[PDB]
């Protein structure tokens, strides 16, 4: 079958890991500061 | 106008556009129609409605 | 301490959601009924 | 409750605690980044000079996710400035984190400073993995995957790290044939990752599904048994994707693999629906290419042309030859199925541009085939539906196509056997060439008759006048 | 199934005289020179400026008296947030590639400007418009 030459290859390639910047937990995200803040007089 | 191509009927609206251009009898008929139209225009514009009112 | 303080905004599975998530539950059901249950 | 507290404090004219704002932003991180960022801004405004390093870092990350490069950079600079006030115990950790964030921002802006800060942090803390992963990834981008030893060493350093394993598997998928490694080696690595570390990791499941689909596609089909084995491999890949969807139904890549399997199984409608949903979700070059392929399989050639054009303009920027080949094929399909000459002209021009970009035997044969089809279609056309210019162009294209067919037949490994090329050139020259000249003569006769009628009418009109 | 598909970004939202009806103007992201002027119901599908809308036009919802839809049956409308049904009352075959399609969804008007290739198939008596956001 001498006709138009074309190659079909589906692209589903996974991207490389992004490694985005990491959020920093608040001081009130730790159990001990939470206890100190809640137990305030 | 059946002689000039760009002043004729569009070819996509009629099936027989091929065998229309260059015909002289059909051009005679069209010329008679246009002369009748021009006579009507003159009669309406110069006798009946001189002020040009066309809604009657 | 770094690991404890580190927080990641989006999860490993949720990274494809980002700011605009979409649902393919119907797609999953159709796949189950037409691939795993395919005759 | 936090909104009620905020409202009550506002009604009472009492100072709203910024801790409630931080908690609200933390909650909205998984719901609405906009509301979380707004609450963080309100908390920072309340604090004034009491702004901390974490608040500035989170504001910078919010603006980075919002693509506010200027505002993110300003917030990161303010965080680095405030780092001088950090307690010494956490100072080292927060400095490492802020330097990593700044290196990420540089990698967005300029990779050189990112690599410099990566080396700085690696000397500061060799145990960190994300820094090493990003540095080795940038090196592989610069070295075209010539640092496989570094990737293997990093994998050995953290065999239990999911990020390290995923990066190593990505590098394998990228350059396994370049490195000559085992085809199933990455499959065994991902199988070990799933069995011994985490069986719910969608990355390794998708990699295994892609590998199994590739194996099934490359498998030769000879009888029912081989087709059933291929279907079983596709079923394994589909089970990987279904487990991924069970883990997370919002996985675009699992649906894309499902659509690819359906394309192999000729379930065109489901693949088309999945690809449309994916395009609505995310817009990359692969999605547009797959949409064009599906439209070609769905015989919607115009939509395929549009999809390929959008893919070419948005991402490839008119440089890739494969997209031009696809556009030419779609145009040829449109011209063949719809009997349109302008489609053939556009396909010919696209093929000529692609060849001038590449000058490969495949595109030479494509041009020859297009010209032969053009000549055949023009000969098949009636006189009233064509003109002399198209006939002359078709004849010239036929001559050039015969010459290029001989050129291809003189090549070492032409896309088609040289005997077939020579036979086609001979067949085109023997009969089609003469039929083109006969059509040219008939067209000339038709034009002459038209002009004779036009010149005869005016003389009779003048005589009547 | 679907006769037209694109993604639009809302430029202007005009409430004007009415309370429950808004005019939105959008241009296609993948292809400029495609415009969409549309009436929508604010209370059911509220929109804001610079929103992204997935607009689809179909001649049928399949996959004469109207009936409330049974929960068991499934149709094309299950994937979208706002479906309207209207009649095409003008198909302006304008300049070289300027085509305008006027559709009236029971008095709520839509005009779609675009090239001939995109809007060739939109020469139907009645059209469904399916909007997702």
């Amino acid at each position: 079958r001498q006709d138009y030459i074309a190659k079909v290859r589906y692209q589903n390639d996974l991207p490389a890991p992004p490694c985005p910047p990491k959020l920093l937990k608040y001081e009130i995200e730790k159990e001990a500061p939470q206890k100190e803040f809640l137990k305030d007089s | 106008d059946l002689m000039d191509e760009k002043n004729s009927i569009k070819p996509d609206v009629i099936e027989y556009a091929a065998d229309i251009l260059g015909d002289v009898e059909l051009q005679k008929e069209l010329n008679s129609e246009y002369e009748q139209l021009v006579s009507d225009r003159k009669f309406l514009r110069e006798i009946v409605f001189v002020n040009g009112d066309h809604n009657w | 301490e770094i690991a404890s303080n580190e927080r990641v905004l989006i999860d490993h599975n949720k990274v494809l959601r980002g700011l605009k998530p979409k649902d393919f539950s119907s797609v999953a059901k159709d796949c189950e009924l037409r691939i795993l249950k395919e005759k | 409750f936090l909104e009620k507290y905020v409202a009550v404090c506002q009604e009472e004219n009492y100072p709203i605690l910024p801790e409630a704002y931080l908690v609200l932003s933390r909650v909205y991180e998984n719901k609405d980044l906009n509301v979380a960022l707004d609450y963080l801004m309100k908390a920072n405004d309340i604090l004034g000079d009491k702004a901390n390093v974490y608040v500035l870092n989170n504001l910078g990350i919010y603006h980075f996710f919002r693509n506010n490069v200027s505002q993110s950079s300003d917030f990161f600079a303010q965080s680095l400035e405030a780092l001088n006030n950090v307690s010494p115990q956490n100072k080292e950790a927060l400095s490492i984190t802020l330097h990593y964030n700044k290196a990420r921002v540089e990698e967005v802006s300029n990779q050189s400073e990112a690599e410099k800060l990566y080396s700085k942090l690696m000397e500061k803390c060799p145990g960190y993995t994300s820094n090493k992963i990003r540095y080795i990834y940038l090196l592989a981008l610069k070295s075209n995957g010539n640092n496989y030893a570094d990737v293997q060493q990093l994998l050995d350093d953290f065999p239990s790290d999911l990020e390290v394993r995923s990066f190593y598997g990505w590098f394998l998928k990228r350059y396994g044939r370049k490195n000559g490694l085992k085809q199933d080696l990455e499959s065994q690595h991902h199988k070990d990752t799933l069995i011994n570390y985490d069986k719910h990791d969608c990355y390794a499941l998708l990699s295994l599904g892609n590998i199994y689909a590739t194996i099934a596609r490359e498998m030769k089909v000879t009888d029912q048994k081989q087709n059933e084995i291929k279907r079983q491999q596709y079923l394994r890949a589909a089970q990987f994707y279904h487990k991924v969807l069970s883990i997370d139904p919002k996985n675009i890549y699992a649906a894309q693999g499902i659509a690819i399997i359906f394309s192999d199984k000729e379930r065109t409608g489901l693949a088309l629906e999945i690809f449309k949903k994916v395009r609505d979700t995310v817009q990359d070059l692969g999605t547009f290419i797959n949409l064009g392929h599906c439209f070609m399989e769905a015989k919607q050639f115009g939509k395929a042309i549009e999809s390929y054009t959008i893919a070419l303009e948005k991402f490839s920027n008119g440089m890739d030859s494969k997209l031009l080949v696809l556009i030419g094929r779609a145009w040829y399909h449109r011209g063949f199925y719809e009997k349109s000459m302008d489609a053939y002209k556009k396909a010919l021009e696209v093929s000529e541009q692609a060849y001038q970009l590449s000058k490969l035997p495949a595109l030479r044969f494509n041009i020859v085939f297009i010209q032969f089809q053009i000549a055949d279609f023009v000969k098949s056309l009636p006189n009233t539906q064509r003109d002399l210019t198209t006939l002359e162009n078709a004849l010239s294209g036929l001559n050039d196509a015969i010459k290029s067919l001989l050129k291809l037949a003189e090549l070492e490994q032409p896309p088609y056997p040289s005997e077939d090329l020579k036979a086609r050139a001979t067949m085109g020259s023997n009969t089609l060439r003469n039929q083109l000249e006969r059509a040219i003569q008939d067209q000339q006769d038709y034009e002459m008759s038209i002009q004779e009628k036009l010149r005869t009418a005016r003389r009779k009109q003048q005589l009547d006048e | 199934s679907a006769l037209f598909d694109d993604i639009f970004t809302v430029q202007t939202v005009d409430n004007g005289r009415y309370n429950k009806v808004s005019r939105i103007i959008g241009i296609s992201t993948t292809n400029s020179a495609i415009k969409l002027t549309l009436d929508i119901n604010n209370e059911m599908f509220p929109v804001s400026q610079d929103d992204s809308l997935t607009v689809t036009l179909a001649n049928s919802l399949s996959l004469k008296s109207w009936r409330p839809p049974k929960p068991t049956d499934k149709s094309l409308a299950d994937d979208y947030d706002y479906v309207m049904f209207g009649t095409v009352y003008k198909f302006e075959e304008g300049d070289e590639d300027k085509i305008k399609v006027y559709v009236s969804f029971g008095g709520l008007l839509m005009c779609l400007e675009g090239g001939y290739k995109s809007l060739a198939s939109l020469k139907q008596d009645n059209l469904y418009i399916l909007i997702r956001r």
